Parts: C-alpha cells; structure tokens; sequence
C-alpha cells in the first residue's frame, strides 16, 4: 500500500515531454522518470528515506552533461535504466534480409498533458515520423499502481503496488513485404560492472492467459532489487482472445560498445558510465501460424520496478475442487465404518 | 472334445468384427486428399463422423432390445453385418455417383451396424465362453480393433497410389472403386457370421449393483478417451516437445493396449478377485492423472501407467454384468451400457472443447481428476455393497 503522484515539466526555450512518477509509503520511495527526448527511456531511483525530491535544470539539458539528481545523495541506491533504442524490421521471407531499422529519435511526440489523467493513472506517447507510420504511430501506455490486484485486461499480470506497466503498441503501419515480423531492441544498463542474467521459470497455474506456463524474468542482482517480467505473448487486436497467441522470443545479452545505439540524454544525465550497455533483440511472432496481416496494430505487456517479484497464487476454485476430489476416498472410510456397525 | 477345446470358436470370434473395426477409419485415413475432389471445407468433413456418434444411443438400445426379444442371439450377427455391408456399398455408390448426400447416408446405416455388431459380439462371447477363459475373449476383441485400424490406415493409402499408377489418371473418381476394394473386408464378416451360425446350429445337437457398474463404465470411459482426443495441443504447451516426436506420447496409450490386454485377460480369471483388480486400475489412473497434472515430471512415466490402467480395466470390468444380471437379459443391459457410454462421450467432448478456451488447461485436468475420483468412490461403494450378499 503506497501513494501515487504524477507531475510534468516544460521548458520555455524548447518545450518537450517529461513524466515523473513518485510512489511513497511508510519508509520507502520510488522515483520513476519517463523521458522521451530522443528515445523513450526509464530510470529507477530507490531511497530509504521517506522524503526526497528532484532538481531539474533545463539550462544544462538545452553536448549536455548536466546533473538531474536528488538531494539525499546518501540515500541513492540501485539506479538502473532501460532504453528502447531501436525498432527492427525483421523479414525472413523463407523460414532474414534485415530491412534497415527505424530510428526512435526523430519522432515528434505529442503533449503528455493532453492525455494525462490522474483518475486512471495513465499517459500516452505518440511521436509519428518526419519522413511507415503515416496514420498513427507507437502508443506507449505508462501506468502506475496503488494497491495489490489483478487487471481485467486479457493479458493478466500480478502487480504488487510497487511496480509499473508498459503496454506498448503501434497503430497504423505499412509493411515493406508480405510478411509480419517485428522487433524491439531493449538495452539495459547495470549499476555495477557485470552482465544481467535472464532466466525462464515454470508455473503450474494456467487460469490466467491460457496456453502459457512460462514467466520470464530479468534480475540486475541476486538481492532485493528491480526486476523485469512479461508473459511471452503478444496481441494484435483489441478483443485479445486465445486465438491470437503470436509468440515472442528473447535473445542472449551482449556487451556492446558506445555509439552502437543512439544515446538518450536523460540516461547520460542520471548516469556517467555510458559504456556498459547490454542489449538484446526482441522479436514478435513467427510465420508458423497467425501473424500481423489482417490488423494494423501489435500490443505487448511487461512490468518494471523494484521489490520482490510475484510468482503466482492458486485461486480458491481449483483448491476447492481439489478438496472435494479428496473427499471421495475419505467419505467411504466413514461409510465403511457405518456398515461395520 | 465338445468343440475341440474352444479353439476354432476362439479363432473365429476374433475375426468376426472386421466389418465394423476395419472400415471405420476411412475418412481418418483419407483426411484431406478427397477434400479437393469437388468441394470440401473442414466444417462439413466432420459430418462424416457426427452421424456415427449422435444418432446412436436410441438406435443401439433398439438393436439390443431386438436381439433380446425377436431375433435371438444366433441371427443377430448375420443381419447386423448385412447392415454393415449395405452401408459400405451404398457409401461406395455415393462415391461413384459424385453425390454427397449419398455419401452422408452411408453413415446412418454403418453406425447402427457397428454398434449392434459390437453388442451382439459381446453378449455372444459372454453366453458361450462362460465358465473358463472368460475375461480373455474380451482381450482379443479389444486387441483386434487396434491391430486392424493402423493396418487399414496404411493399406488404403497405399492402394490409392497403387490404383492411380496402375489403372491410370481418371477424373479423380477412382476413390469410389478405392472404397470398393476396401469394401471386400465386410464380406469376410458375412462369411464368418454364416460359419458361426452353422456351428451354433451344429452345437445345439434389474438389480442394484448394475447401476453402480454402469456408473463405473461411464465415469472411466468418459474421463479417459477425451483426454487422448485432445492430444497434440496440450503437450506442445505444458511440455517442450517437437512437432514430430510429440505423436509418440499421444498415441502410446493405444499401441500398448493390444499387445498387453490378452495377457491380463489370461491372468485375471486364474485366481482373481475382479473387484480388487478394478480398484487397483482406477487408483493407478488417478495417480497417473495427478502426476501428469500437478508436476513437471517426465510425461513418459505419467503416460505409461495409463496404458496398463486402461488395458486392465478393459476385459476385467465388462464381465461384471455377466454375473449380476442372469441369462435371457444380457442383450438389453449391454445395449444400455453402450448407449450410456456413447452419450457420455458425445456430451463431454463438446463440454471439454467449450471449457478449454474459456478457462485454460489446469481446470480441464481438475475436472478429469474429479470424474475419476467419482469413479473410484463408486467402485469402492460397489465393493462395500457386495460385502453383505457376496458371490
Ligand atoms: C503542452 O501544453 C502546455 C499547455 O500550456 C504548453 O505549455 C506546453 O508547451 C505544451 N508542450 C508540448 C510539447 O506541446
Ligand atoms: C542550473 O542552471 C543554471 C543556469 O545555467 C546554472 O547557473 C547552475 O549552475 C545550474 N546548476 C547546477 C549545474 O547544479
Ligand atoms: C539510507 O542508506 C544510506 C546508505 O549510505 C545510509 O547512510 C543511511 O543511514 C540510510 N538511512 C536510513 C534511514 O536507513
Ligand atoms: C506481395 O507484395 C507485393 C508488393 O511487394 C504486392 O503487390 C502483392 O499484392 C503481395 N501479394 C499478396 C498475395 O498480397
Ligand atoms: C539485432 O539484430 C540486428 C539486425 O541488424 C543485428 O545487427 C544485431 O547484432 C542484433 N543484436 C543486437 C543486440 O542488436
């Protein structure tokens, strides 16, 4: 149980979008920052103190290397970041002729305050190109949370009132071929010099989002810290039914050098490493079955935030049916004694 | 001796049922292929099996009633195999005249023929082979269908190509004669039926626990088969199996049944209390479903026990109605069991298909385990009831 609060900043020399999310509880605070200057980006800040604020300076951000920090420097711990640096056009017309990627740096993202509404705790990012995405573009859907619960959307996750949601989609696209395969290039940034470890977990319960039993994870440290999580599925149409599975695939983490991906100014402001970038491609779908040809839009869901990653909990229904199933052998032992008398 | 120690009748009995268990899988063996003949979509092609399952319960009940009342045990087989051959030849005629409702009408006869022949075979084997070596004839009856179905599936496909290469390339109407060359199996059933009738002519010179046994049969045979019918999709998601090697798991509860059931049939009658065997088989089935559903252990182990617990429940449960209801009434009880089992399977296939996408996969296993638990409860209740009277 923690509070929520949104806030936006604009600069007179050059207005741009900036959404800052603050969650405060008893003795812990979170400092999600969502910037879309050139690329979309996320930076996490954890403070053991219950009071902490930001210090913005648009003058430095106007080769910027300014400081965007918090006053309690001693409370700084586990600062991490993600950068959705590129969108990859994967073709593989036979089973794959890598059409040149679209750079997520020349998009004129719309005003946040137009779509922001604290009642539902959501915001929209939509950039469009300057030269594809003629009608509509990527639509990022950031969302905070207040209490533990389960969303009603067809991709059902388990938020712990301490994480965020990043339903990402793009509406309206003209493919460069008669095939559907899209990809994103997630580039993490570990606080310490190491390689983040990605694993794969197995779950018994399948009441939620049927036909999948795997719950991916990505931990920046073997300790209480931040974590990624997403069910390996992707939906293409609003009535997200079991038909449109469209499986997604991960990759292996590399250690790429600088200048291989565009640099987000927000990350350079929060950090000073800019050399330990680790990126992995993230494809959607396969030519095996249903793809992205009938519709014009692809949706994905994932979490982000610090805390203990939820696993699953069995629902009362299956537990009760198991209980009544176990009643059958026990019932006769009562009945057997009845005939015994 | 009486009839050469039952050897010739045992040999003839197993070969009687090629009329129904051979030509049943023609559309399954001819999946697609005939789709491009004139025009066929997937939805329509399932009507070739709906007529074999839905208009069956009342018709098989009527057939059993006729066997009990009018026809008698002797002439039941000869007329029902005649219905089988009539259905097969009219199916061939519908193939040769290119009409589809002629094709569809064949199933309206072949279904009654097959089910009535099965019930007549069961009651006849019970009537004659009683006393010694009783559970074994059910073993061969079960094994024959599995040893014939795959052979037909391969042989019809091979003969299609053989006839296409030899006779020539007609206007793709050769499937009619292809069915006709497959129709030759049904005549053998007629010959066996007349031979059996001749031998029988020369040879001459309800209650409470029955309902419980019906419940056992319905519960087990409705909680086992649709799980296998589901098959492919579940094992491609719960476990990581290749698209090709996954067919070994789904199709091993059948291929291990026929080479094993005669052994259990031979073993059970020799010093065997049937109730104990049935209880052990049902407990094994429950353990197998629990292991498969609630743990990630190797599916080979969990699916191996199902083969034994399905090959042992057969040829060890049906003979129960041989002792409970006396003679002069088997032809109705067996038909009632067949009707209720067929209706249960037909009504639960749709329910499972409807619940699969609506709730997932864990709930399906939960429901199956509940059904098998009810089966075990009724089994042990039958054990409790038999304690008082006995015999
Ligand atoms: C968003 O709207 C506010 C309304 O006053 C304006 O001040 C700001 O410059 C706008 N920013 C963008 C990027 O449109
Ligand atoms: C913030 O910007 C102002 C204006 O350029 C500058 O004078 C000040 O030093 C900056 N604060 C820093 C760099 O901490
Ligand atoms: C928060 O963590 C910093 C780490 O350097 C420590 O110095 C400080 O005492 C901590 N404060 C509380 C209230 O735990
Ligand atoms: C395949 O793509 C070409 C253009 O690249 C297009 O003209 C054609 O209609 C496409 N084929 C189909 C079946 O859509
Ligand atoms: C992703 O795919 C692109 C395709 O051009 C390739 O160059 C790159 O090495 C792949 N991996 C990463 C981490 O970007």
């Amino acid at each position: 149980t923690r509070q929520v609060s949104m806030e936006v900043i604009s600069g007179w020399p050059n207005p741009q979008n900036l959404l800052h999310i603050r969650a405060v509880g008893s003795n812990s605070t979170l400092h999600y920052v969502w910037s879309s200057l050139g690329p979309p980006a996320v930076v996490l800040v954890a403070t053991n103190t219950t009071q902490s604020v930001l210090s913005v300076n648009w003058s430095l951000l106007l080769d910027p290397a300014g400081a965007l920090m918090v006053l309690p420097k001693s409370s700084i711990q586990f600062s991490s970041a993600l950068v959705f640096t590129r969108l990859l056009e994967f073709d593989s017309t036979n089973a794959g002729k890598p059409y040149p990627p679209y750079s997520l740096a020349k998009f004129s993202w719309n005003n946040i305050t137009n779509s922001l509404d604290l009642a539902n705790l959501s915001a929209d990012f939509q950039g469009r190109p300057v030269d594809a995405f003629a009608n509509g573009s990527l639509t990022f859907k950031v969302q905070a949370f207040s209490r533990s619960g389960r969303p009603a959307q067809p991709p059902r996750l388990l938020h712990t009132a301490d994480v965020c949601q990043l339903e990402v989609a793009l509406v309206g696209a003209s493919p460069r071929g008669n095939h559907s395969l899209f990809g994103l290039e997630v580039a993490t940034l570990g606080q310490g010099p190491d390689c983040p470890s990605v694993n794969e977990r197995n779950s018994i319960d399948d009441e939620y989002a049927p036909a999948v039993f795997q719950l991916n994870q990505l931990l920046w440290g073997s300790s209480p810290s931040g974590f990624m999580q997403w069910r390996p599925v992707a939906f293409s149409e609003e009535e997200r039914a079991r038909e449109s599975a469209l499986p997604c695939q991960a990759s292996t983490l590399h250690s790429t050098l600088a200048s291989s991906l565009p640099h987000s100014p927000i990350v350079q402001a929060f950090f000073g490493s800019q050399n330990n970038f680790c990126a992995f491609n993230l494809t959607f779908g396969a030519p095996t079955g249903p793809g992205y040809w009938d519709q014009y839009y692809l949706c994905w869901s994932m979490l982000l935030g610090m805390g203990f990653p939820p696993v699953d909990i069995f629902s009362p229904l299956v537990l009760g049916i198991m209980a009544v199933a176990l009643g059958a052998p026990g019932l006769m032992f009562l009945g057997g004694g009845l005939f015994l008398l | 001796s009486r009839l050469a120690h039952r050897l010739v009748v045992l040999s003839l009995m197993c070969f009687l049922g090629f009329g129904s268990y051979f030509c049943y899988d023609n559309p399954a063996a001819l999946q697609t292929q005939v789709k491009r003949d004139m025009q066929v979509n997937t939805t329509k092609f399932m009507l070739l099996y709906a007529w074999y399952s839905w208009p069956n319960v009342v018709l098989c009940f009527l057939g059993g009633f006729l066997i009990d009342r009018i026809f008698g045990i002797r002439w039941g087989t000869v007329i029902f195999s005649c219905f089988v051959c009539i259905g097969q030849v009219i199916f061939a005629l519908g193939g040769i005249f290119n009409a589809f409702w002629l094709m569809e009408l064949g199933r309206f006869v072949f279904g009654i023929g097959g089910e009535s022949l099965a019930v007549a075979q069961n009651t006849y084997a019970v009537s004659w082979f009683k006393g010694k070596e009783l559970n074994l004839v059910f073993g061969l009856q079960l094994s024959m269908a599995r040893i014939g179905s795959t052979v037909n599936m391969n042989l019809m496909g091979w003969l299609y190509g053989k006839i296409e290469a030899l006779l020539g390339s007609a206007g793709h109407m050769t499937l009619g004669v292809t069915l006709m060359i497959g129709c030759i199996t049904c005549i053998f059933s007629l010959i066996c039926a007349l031979a059996l009738a001749y031998l029988d002519r020369r040879a001459e010179k309800f209650s409470l626990p029955l309902i419980l046994v019906f419940v056992i049969c319905v519960c087990y045979y409705v909680a086992v088969f649709p799980f296998i019918g589901l098959g492919k999709v579940f094992f491609m998601e719960k476990f990581r199996f290749s698209s090709q090697s996954a067919s070994a798991i789904n199709s091993i509860v059948y291929i291990i049944s026929a080479p094993m059931s005669p052994l259990f049939g031979l073993l059970v009658d020799k010093t065997g209390k049937n109730i104990i065997w049935v209880l052990y088989a049902v407990a094994a089935t429950l353990v197998s479903h629990m292991m498969l559903a609630f743990t990630f252990w190797n599916p080979w182990i969990a699916m191996c026990l199902l083969g034994f617990s399905y090959s042992l429940l057969a040829c060890a449960l049906w003979p129960m109605v041989a002792f409970i209801v006396p003679e002069h009434q088997l032809g109705t009880a067996y038909g009632f069991m067949q009707s209720i089992q067929n209706l249960g399977l037909a009504v639960i296939a749709i329910l499972a298909g409807m619940i699969l996408d609506s709730k997932g996969y864990l709930l399906l296993e939960v429901f199956f385990i509940a059904c098998v638990s009810l089966s075990l409860l009724a089994v042990v209740c039958l054990y409790l009831v038999n304690r008082a009277q006995g015999g």
